[PDB]
Parts: C-alpha cells; structure tokens; sequence
C-alpha cells in the first residue's frame, strides 16, 4: 500500500511570486517498465479534478508553461511559477505504478490586502415562524485573511449551541472569502427574547463589527 | 502501453 | 470532451445501486475506463477500473467484489454495480477516462448516500431585511435552505440570470438534515422594483422551489 505525502497542506503566494508543492511516495514509483507514473491534479472550487502534469514532467494539453513538475523515485515537486487568482485549489498528487493511490492534496491559497466583511443579519421569516422554527442569519461577505470568529448574543448572553457556521472556499474573483452563521432556535425560545446579535471578530478590525436587531420591530 | 501498469 | 454520470442519491444500507455514465467524443473502446471516489475529510480513492473491450477490470481490494465495472461498447456506457452498500460507501463517484496511468477526462460526479433516514425535501426561506433597518446603494438579500435529505441541492437566482455577486454556502449536516444558503447583492434602486427569486433544486426529492424575496 504505496502512501503519497503532500507537504504542505496549505500554502498562501502572492500573486507573481512562485508557489512549490512537494509530494513523496513510501515506494519508488520507477515502474519495471522504466516509466514514473506519477501524476499532478488540481481541483477547482466547485469542479472536478483535471489533469494538470502526467508522469513526472509531461505538461497537459492546455496547461501553461508556468506549471512545472520535477522528481524522480519518491520525491517529486510541482511548481506553479507566476501565479494567477485562477490558480487556486486543491493540487493533488497521484501514482498508478502500484495499486493506485492519491495524495492528501495541497490547498493553493492566494494572497491579497486584508478585507473587512460586510455583515448582514436577518431575523427568521414569517414562512418559518408558521412551521415554529425560527433561524437567525449573519452574512459575512468578502473578507480576507479567512480566519474570523462570530459570536451570537440573545439578550445580551452568548449562545453557542445551535450554531452552524459555513465558509464558502476562496473567490478568484477577488481572492476573499465568505461564511453564513445560522443560529437555529424553536420559536418558543425566539419569542421569548428580544435582541439577537451577531458579533464579527476579523483583526480588520481592533473591535468585533456588531449587527443587531430587535424582535418586536420587525 | 499497458494504460494501468500496476496491473503490471 | 465529456463524461456524464446518472443521477446517484440515497441507498438504504445493504442495499444496491448501479451509476452510469456516458461517454462522448472519443472511441470509447480506444480507452480504458475507471471510476474514483471523494470523501470529504478526504481523499481520493480508486474504486475500479476496465479495460477497452472489458475482458480485464481492476478493483479496490477492500470493496471485496461487491462492486462490478462493465462498459456497453454499443452505446459507449460505463456501469458501476455497487452491491450490499454501507455507510462507508457514501462519497462522491467520479467516472474517468483513463490513459497511460492517468485520468486525462473527468465526469462531473455524482454523490451517493447511503443511509437509513428518508428522502425530504428542502424548505426555502427568505433573507430580506427588515426591522426598520435603513437601506444604502445596495441591498443583500438570500435564501436559508432548511431540512433536506440527502445532498445535494443547487440553488440560482432569477433563473440563473442573476450571478455576479452569488455567494453559495456550502451545506451542514445537523440533526439528520442539512442546511445551507446563498446571497446575492443588487442595487438597492432596483429592488424590490425588479423582482428577485432564487431557484433551489433538490434532485433527490425531484422538488424545485422558486421563492420570490419580498420587503
């Protein structure tokens, strides 16, 4: 059982500058046949794999000369010189020498400015209430670096079961990220309180961005 | 040009 | 150019299901063929693969021969029979078209649940605002897709005429049934002027639900 090991497993480049992905296999993958089968994906947010280098070196039909693969035994590298936004994913390496097996992937993230989120709340709709549940929803929209923290108050009091927070991956648009935070309360408990807040700590900013609202203006 | 060499 | 997978969706455990797929634009018996599973948290696993004319298949040892790889030469079809499923079967199955050692044309994919619970359809919720908040130059609006079973669902705005400034949140599974959302941002001219509906499809319960946002 031939084991890929990708290192690193996520790795931020500015754009122009060269991104490096190492891959190793616990076997040589120098076929009896004299041939490497030693292979580079990439993985797209919200598409399938798509063959970018075939054994060891070969580039592709349609990938550019910017993408380079190199190795040989058990050590191989791809190195994306130049990088673009459109770049980014999930790089996975691969062999079919022996059974074949995949590597864990590398997640090529792209470097911008840091960004605020803009923060958005909505109370549960009417449609909701009728069936008696009752979600609250935070937007946090184009923000960059990822990592940002929400916290919910009802009442003034933090809640921290219910919670499901979901990041979209990153946008090659404008290299941020998006998350929605839902806090799903019965509406037994919703009507029974009257301020919902969510609270965005990001280091964009030194004090958390605050959105609120209250039950009985709605 | 075996197309799945481990099988090999 | 193109493989297509079948539709997958929800198989009750121990029992079977075969997914197709259909390949174009090549001599189909000009290439081996294999399918590949993903798992999130994760990996890629190779699940079986077949020779041109289908006379030699390779499978994942583990799979203990309850999966069958054929190919209908005649009307350029891959099949693959999964046998007496488990949960450790739910993934996402790509068909490939594979050369030389590697897969050079990948299907889309197709996921496969398999599990006990039943099929239900997603409820669809507006995100507008309100509570006497003031409005600026633009407006963001949404969609809270609640309590589906199983994945996926794929939602769209205005019939897909609406994109630029799409956000889709991926889906989480909580209490047996999953939830996600979507946003999008228009000027706040323009709305609720020119209407906003979003889309959301959900295959497995053969259900669309086109809800219309209103202030």
């Amino acid at each position: 059982d031939v084991v890929m090991t990708q290192t690193p497993l996520s790795l931020p480049v500015s754009l122009g500058d060269q991104a490096s992905i190492s891959c190793r296999s616990s076997q040589s993958l120098v076929h009896s046949n004299g041939n490497t089968y030693l292979h580079w994906y990439l993985q797209k947010p919200g598409q399938s794999p798509n063959l970018l280098i075939y054994k060891v070196s070969n580039r592709f039909s349609g990938v550019p000369d910017r993408f380079s693969g190199s190795g040989s035994g058990t050590d191989f590298t791809l190195k994306i010189s130049r990088v673009e936004a459109e770049d980014l994913g999930v790089y996975f390496c691969s062999q079919s020498t022996h059974v074949p097996t995949f590597g864990g992937g590398t997640k090529l993230e792209i470097k911008r400015a840091d960004a605020a989120p803009t923060v958005s709340i909505f109370p549960p709709s009417s449609e909701q209430l009728t069936s008696g549940g009752a979600s609250v929803v935070c937007f946090l929209n184009n923000f960059y670096p990822k990592d940002i923290n929400v916290k919910w108050k009802i009442d003034g009091s933090e809640r921290q079961n219910g919670v499901l927070n979901s990041w979209t991956d990153q946008d090659s648009k404008d290299s941020t990220y998006s998350m929605s935070s839902t806090l799903t309360l019965t509406k037994d408990e919703y009507e029974r309180h009257n301020s919902y807040t969510c609270e965005a700590t990001h280091k964009t900013s030194t004090s958390p961005i605050v959105k609120s609202f209250n039950r009985n203006e709605c | 040009e075996p197309q799945a060499p481990w099988m090999e | 150019v193109k493989l297509v997978e079948s539709e997958g969706g929800l198989v009750q455990p121990g029992s079977s299901m075969k997914l197709s797929c259909t390949a174009s634009g090549f001599t189909f018996s000009d290439y081996y063929m294999a399918w590949v599973r993903q798992v999130p948290e994760k990996g890629l696993e190779w699940v079986a693969n077949i020779n041109y004319d289908g006379s030699s298949t390779y499978y994942l040892d583990s799979l203990k021969g309850r999966f069958i790889i054929s190919r209908d030469i005649a009307k350029n079809i891959l099949y693959l029979q999964m046998s007496s499923l488990r949960c450790e079967d739910t993934a996402t199955y790509y068909c490939a078209r594979l050369t030389n050692g590697y897969l050079d044309v990948w299907g889309a994919g197709t996921t496969v649940t398999v599990s006990s619970a039943k099929t239900t359809p997603p409820s669809v919720y507006p995100l507008a605002p309100g509570c006497g908040d003031t409005t600026g130059s633009s407006v963001t609006l949404g969609c809270l897709v609640k309590g589906y079973f199983p994945e996926s669902v794929t939602v769209t705005w205005n019939s897909g005429s609406l994109s630029s400034s799409v956000h889709t949140f991926p889906a989480l599974l909580e209490s047996g049934l999953y939830t996600m959302s979507s946003s999008v941002t228009v000027p706040s001219s323009t709305w609720p002027s020119q209407t906003v509906t979003c889309s959301v499809a959900h295959p497995a319960s053969s259900t669309t639900v086109d809800k219309k946002l209103e202030p």
